[PDB]
RNA sequence: ACCUCGAUGUCGACUCAUCUCAUCCUCGAGCUGAAGCAGGUUCGAAGGGUUCGGCUGUUCGCCGAUUAAAGAGAUACGUG
RNA sequence: UACUAAGUGGAAAAGGAUGUGAAAGUGCUAAAACAGCAAGGAUGUUGGCUUAGAAGCAGCCAUCGUUUAAAGAGUGCGUAA
């Protein structure tokens, strides 16, 4: 259970404020709010550089929320000390990703390009045409962007024709 | 790194040997060189990349249960341990348990003998 | 088990007494090449190889009567090639996984129950 | 679970709204059918409705006729 | 996408989810994606 | 199909059955047994159809045996037909089944592929299938 | 053989169309044994639309001729 | 007093789902165990029905021994192998 994991707390500017419904964890890179239900399922404390929030009752969501927690926990003290960083596969032979200011073009099957604006905080990188780097603070705001983008067109499962995760995978079948 | 099976000429099988980064010709007479005494009889050595590939190789013993045939006294071929492959004698037996006993990962010739029954059982025999 | 932790930790105390000429030495990745080289130049000799765990293995050698509670303790996955019989095949053994390795460490152990760090122990043990 | 549907003598738009749609328009209503649906179909059915002046905020019109201030009436 | 009555793994990663009430087998692979379990 | 060489009545009626115990308790020659959760008019497609499944699910290696059969008979009625006139026409032949009788027997293969088999045949039936072993 | 024979007007059509959406389309994507240009399934979707005639008399049933679409049914097998 | 995240009560059935609280045995374990985490993942491994390239998994067979805590003709993914 990850639950109790004795994740580190960044003394430079990382210190974690727990509310009645809601945790605050300030440093570097902006603050990270992970919003609590209303009921507390996790009994909230921070050692001199540690955390392990135990749950303070056992239910069907309470240890749940309990995981959960303590991971967003460790994902939010990291990403606010240090940051994240997604990756965009525009792989295609005509599919071409470049960045101009703060928003994405991208060369799909189309021969009009799309472009797409990226949330402050979470800038994006191209390095190859057939890459997108977007290094950010929290992961939800950058998986939003990826989520958003996505879900328009697909890769096609043959070869890849599409914007790839890189955590998802595509079957190949008859057809040339 | 890729692993192939040779005979005492002839190097056809597999491009895995032109993956090296040589010439075919020019390491290839090096091969029949090394195993000019163990030609006729097919030898399943292990290959070691290098820049030129001046000699860059590992010589891995004949392979047993094609070499169980030798001491079995024919080459009849199998792919079932329900079809027996002629009788083994002790004597070539142990000859090949010493002689795949490098190839082999102990240096014992009981764990050669051993191991040497174990992959023979694939045609039909174990060692006796 | 606990059962097993204490059978392994009071065998291992008085093979490192019994033994004090020993080598503990680890590799991270214990690989099956490497153990295979190893344990065929070992072999004429009583030593094994093993990945033991690191809790028997440090409480054993804490009260195996040799210095050490943490220099037997916690590093990645803890490989061990215990030098019993004679200690110089074993080493010779020993030194061959260390060439075969990307890079080995002498973790702790006497050469002949004799204090040998890997300034001096290789020196005998080549 | 609880959208709020209703169809009157007219057809082709049977209103079916959520509880979030509910706060953009209208919250009176809500109220007034909640009670009238306690209200059995007689003269002063309608009469009895209007007597539940439903609001949105903490004030009325009828301040000048001397209300009683409390709460959980 | 589908419907069922029933859902078992299909593939080989078939993982059991209970989405929106709905209990649904979902695969790493995008082909064995089923629902009303 | 189960069909009868001959029968006691030509269409006996569709008769109450009463007992909670009544025709093999237990599995007389086959490891699991099957045990409908409905004691009621049962017919013999139905019985097929399970066999068949069991048989489908378990190739030959496994063994089975029926142990009942559809004595008596049922009629099933068509429409535009006035109520009356007797009894309908006897559409089928039927086992009036009390609770606890093993109709289904298989063996010779796994214990868990005879659950299976007969979660199939239950499947492939009206009734619930239960799970009973063998007590000679 | 029941509310209905000291009656409860029905076949079909024209018109009026409405509705539930187990969808034809549009709108939307998934899954795709979807090579692309287009899409097979699926559901969401009542919100709208969703053929003319010769011929059995007639929409419908044969045939000729149409769009993205010329709907699964009820309204006393709608209507008087 | 719980139980719920469905408004079940105030629709189910053939059946499925770690649903949950609770109940019930369970080994490791506070010397940090199991699954992500360090991992080896080898050898005969090219063994054969056999293919310039199926020989370690298009597919099949003996799938067993050896180094060993451990490695399966590889569980699988994957290379034309």
């Amino acid at each position: 259970k990850i639950g109790n994991r004795t994740i580190t707390l960044d003394p430079a500017k990382v210190n974690l404020n727990f509310q009645k419904d809601h945790i605050a964890v300030k440093g570097p890179l902006g603050q990270i709010e992970l919003k609590l239900p209303p009921n507390l399922p996790l009994k909230f404390e921070l050692k001199d550089n540690n955390l392990q929030i135990t749950r303070n009752n056992e239910l069907k969501q309470s240890k749940i929320f309990h995981g959960t927690y303590n991971a967003l926990i460790t994902n939010a003290i990291i990403g606010v000390t240090q940051g994240f960083e997604k990756k965009l596969r525009l792989v295609g032979v005509g599919y071409r990703a470049n960045v101009e200011g703060e928003t994405l073009n991208l060369q799909l099957g189309y021969s009009h390009p799309i472009k797409e604006k990226i949330p402050k905080g979470l800038t994006v990188k191209v390095e190859k045409n057939t890459e997108i780097t977007i290094s950010g603070i929290s992961k939800e705001l950058v998986g939003q962007f990826a989520t958003e983008v996505r879900k328009w067109r697909k890769p096609e499962p043959y070869k890849g024709k599409g914007v790839l995760y890189f955590d998802e995978v595509i079957v190949r079948k008859a057809g040339k | 790194i890729a692993k192939i099976n040779l005979l005492g000429g002839q190097a056809k099988p597999g491009p895995a040997l032109a993956s090296v980064g040589i010439n075919m010709g020019e390491f290839t007479k090096q091969f029949n060189e090394k195993t000019k005494d163990k030609q006729g009889e097919m030898i399943p050595c292990v290959i070691t990349a290098y820049n030129d590939k001046s000699f860059d190789f590992i010589l891995k013993t004949t392979p047993v249960s094609i070499l169980l045939k030798q001491a079995a006294k024919l080459e009849k071929g199998a792919k079932n341990a329900k079809t027996i492959v002629g009788k083994i004698t002790m004597a070539k037996a142990k000859e090949i348990a010493q002689y795949k006993l490098v190839d082999l990962n102990a240096n014992t010739v009981e764990a050669a003998l051993k191991m040497v029954l174990g992959t023979a059982k694939q045609m039909g025999i174990e060692v006796i | 088990a606990k059962k097993d932790k204490a059978q392994q930790v009071a065998d291992v105390s008085h093979l490192l007494s019994t033994s004090a000429g020993f080598v503990i030495f680890d590799y991270t990745s214990m690989s099956a090449i490497e153990a295979t080289s190893i344990r065929k130049k070992l072999f004429k000799n009583g030593s094994k190889i093993k990945v033991i765990k690191n809790n028997i293995l440090r409480r054993a050698l804490k009260a195996g009567k040799f210095e050490g509670i943490d220099e037997t303790a916690i590093k990645g996955k803890l490989a061990v090639a215990v030098g019993v019989n004679e200690i110089v095949e074993t080493l010779k053994a020993v030194d061959g996984v260390v060439k075969a390795k990307e890079a080995m460490n002498f973790v702790c152990g006497y050469f002949d129950n004799r204090a040998f760090n890997s300034a001096d122990l290789e020196k005998i043990a080549k | 679970n609880e959208f709020w549907y209703h169809h009157s003598q007219y057809i082709g738009g049977i209103k079916k709204v959520s509880g979030r749609d509910m706060l953009k328009k209208q919250s009176d209503k809500l109220v007034y059918n909640a009670v009238k649906g306690m209200l059995p179909d007689n003269r002063l059915s309608r009469r009895w409705i209007t007597k539940v002046h439903v609001f949105k905020g903490d004030k009325h019109n009828m301040e000048a006729q001397k209300p009683t201030t409390l709460n959980w009436s | 996408m589908k419907v069922r009555a029933s859902v078992k793994p299909i593939c080989k990663d078939c993982k059991i989810i209970k989405r929106h009430q709905i209990v649904r087998v979902i695969c790493k692979t995008q082909k064995h994606k089923q629902r009303q379990g | 199909m189960l069909q009868p060489k001959r029968t006691k009545y030509r269409k006996p009626h569709n008769v109450s059955y009463e007992g909670k115990a009544k025709g093999n308790s237990y599995v007389a020659f086959g490891e699991y047994g099957l045990v409908a959760t409905k004691g009621n008019w049962i017919d013999a497609r139905a019985i097929e159809s399970a066999r068949i499944a069991i048989s489908k699910c378990l190739g030959k290696t496994g063994k089975m045996w029926i142990r009942i059969f559809p004595h008596m008979s049922k009629t099933k009625k068509p429409l535009e037909v006035r109520m009356g006139s007797g009894k309908g026409n006897p559409e089928f032949w039927v086992a009036v089944v009390k609770q606890g009788t093993v109709m289904f027997e298989v063996a010779n293969i796994p214990e868990s592929q005879m659950i299976k088999a007969l979660t199939r045949a239950g499947h492939k039936l009206p009734v619930t299938w239960k799970i009973l072993k063998r007590e000679e």
